[PDB]
């Protein structure tokens, strides 16, 4: 049935955690890293 | 360097109370180092007046 494949298909993906727990944990601390960057980074003024 | 620190609430705080060797180096020096070098062209000119 096609149907039910593709339901099966959607939840059978690893997706992530088919990693090392030290590779997974340092991919999660990357991606925050960055974010965060992104969201609090500041430039201001060259002369005050 | 998106963890920028004022002098009151919280380097005179470092200062006071910690122990490292390298992080009161940093402090001490990184406080004259960004703040004490804008001064010094304001205070010659103001000596003058
Ligand atoms: C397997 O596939 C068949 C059709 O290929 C599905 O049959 C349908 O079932 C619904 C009710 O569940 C009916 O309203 C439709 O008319 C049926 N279609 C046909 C063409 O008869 C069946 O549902 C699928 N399996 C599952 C578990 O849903
Ligand atoms: C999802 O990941 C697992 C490993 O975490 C893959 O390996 C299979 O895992 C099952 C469940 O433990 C074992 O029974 C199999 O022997 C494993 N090896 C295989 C199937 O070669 C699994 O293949 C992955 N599935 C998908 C769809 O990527």
């Amino acid at each position: 049935n096609l149907t039910v494949k593709l339901q099966l298909q959607a939840l059978q993906q690893n997706g992530s955690s088919v990693l090392s727990e030290d590779k997974s944990k340092r991919l999660n601390t990357i991606l925050n890293t960055m974010s965060t960057i992104y969201s609090t980074g500041k430039v201001c003024n060259p002369d005050n | 360097p998106q963890e920028c620190l004022l002098l009151e609430p919280g380097l005179n705080e470092i200062m006071a109370n910690s122990l490292d060797y390298n992080e009161r180096l940093w402090a001490w020096e990184s406080w004259r180092s960004e703040v004490g070098k804008q001064l010094r062209p304001l205070y010659e000119e103001y000596v003058v007046l």
